[PDB]
């Protein structure tokens, strides 16, 4: 990008970790210089700790401020639990149903090898179960999955492909289970 | 990780570009960020802004403090610069492609730093800027960044597309290609 | 509407 001048980066991250809804909460405040974490505050520790030498002046300076320390100790309640509650309805409780299609990867003739694609797109959250069936028998052996793909727009997609040698009269079925639907989605492809 | 969720308030300042960022992340997805030029809260999806609000002035004041901290830490490290880490680039569609039915190309940019990148969409080698949208730099546990760019398009057998990414860690601009396969 | 609470950025040591 033309500009060869040196760059200097400072990052500040407040991580709120939640377990069992809000039954257990941990706050991790991290300062990162360039690509190295320098100093952190771990709510399980209760005070700032230096990760590298560069961060030692800050930790000690911050640990001498009792107001800052008490505020950070209470931030699991005033900061973490509050923001969880604020966004609960459209984050934790977000449910978007997947769209499932089945199609052959290539128009390769019959009695020859083919990749059948089960496309599962537009869903949230990430947990999902995709299974292939030949004439009602579960196929676990030739299943090639792209894994979970984050689209960046609060939807996921995944491509689960089955290696097959399709013969006439065979029926292939892709079954998808996801929290947004109570009963599975099933799409079939006829050979 | 089944019962666990993570909310991250991630912000940064970069010199000498004088670039700042402030955003909230939930399980890896952006809830909102603050546009510094417009001084405004930008929700990642519109519906979010109908359940929640945010006072953006706090974000701006945070960024000012981050700037002062960035200059102090730079001096304290004997002016140690960051080492460029070049990005990985992937191009996908967001749904199965059907000829002449609207779709979206996704350009996923991952595992890079510093958070400065130049992205261009090319259709048949020509820059395309119509309907495009993009995310800010998203945080990663390894303290690198992610980014998404989007291009709505009408699939056809006649067009090829490239996502061109420039970054100081690359020897040359990187082009990732997409085509319909008949 | 409920508001997100800000994590206040603090000043580092030195000058």
């Amino acid at each position: 990008m033309g500009d060869t001048r040196p760059r200097f980066l400072w990052q500040l991250k407040f991580e709120c970790h939640f377990f069992n809804g809000t039954e257990r909460v941990r706050l991790l405040e991290r300062c990162i210089y360039n690509q190295e974490e320098s100093v952190r505050f771990d709510s399980d520790v209760g005070e700032y700790r230096a990760v590298t030498e560069l961060g030692r002046p800050d930790a000690e300076y911050w640990n001498s401020q009792k107001d800052l320390l008490e505020q950070r100790r209470a931030a699991v309640d005033t900061y973490c639990r509050h923001n969880y509650g604020v966004g609960e309805s459209f984050t934790v409780q977000r449910r978007v149903e997947p769209k499932v299609t089945v199609y052959p990867s290539k128009t390769q003739p019959l009695q020859h090898h083919n990749l059948l694609v089960c496309s599962v797109s537009g869903f949230y959250p990430g947990s999902i179960e995709v299974r292939w069936f030949r004439n009602g028998q579960e196929e676990k052996a030739g299943v090639v999955s792209t894994g979970l793909i984050q689209n960046g727009d609060w939807t996921f997609q995944t491509l689960v492909m089955l290696e097959t040698v399709p013969r006439s009269g065979e029926v292939y079925t892709c079954q998808v289970e996801h929290p947004s639907v109570t009963s599975p989605l099933t799409v079939e492809w006829r050979a | 990780i089944k019962e666990e969720h993570v909310i991250i308030q991630a912000e940064f300042y970069l010199n000498p570009d004088q670039s700042g960022e402030f955003m909230f992340d939930f399980d890896g997805d952006e809830i909102f960020h603050v546009d510094m030029a417009k001084k405004e809260t930008v929700w990642r999806l519109e519906e979010f802004g109908r359940f929640a609000s945010f006072e953006a002035q706090g974000a701006l004041a945070n960024i000012a403090v981050d700037k002062a901290n960035l200059e102090i830490m730079t001096k304290r490290s004997n002016y140690t610069p960051i080492t460029n880490v070049p990005p990985e680039v992937t191009v996908l569609t967001n749904s199965p492609v059907e000829l002449r039915e609207p779709n979206v190309l996704i350009c996923f940019i991952d595992k890079f730093t510093p958070p400065v990148v130049n992205v261009t969409w090319l259709r048949n080698g020509k820059p395309v800027t119509t309907g495009v949208s993009e995310t800010v730099f998203l945080p990663r546990e390894d303290h690198l960044f992610r980014k998404f760019h989007y291009l709505p398009f009408l699939p056809s057998t006649e067009d090829v597309y490239d996502c061109r990414v420039e970054h100081w860690g690359l020897d040359e601009p990187l082009l990732k290609h997409w085509e319909f396969d008949a | 509407l409920s508001y997100y609470k800000l994590g206040a950025s603090q000043r580092v040591a030195g000058d």
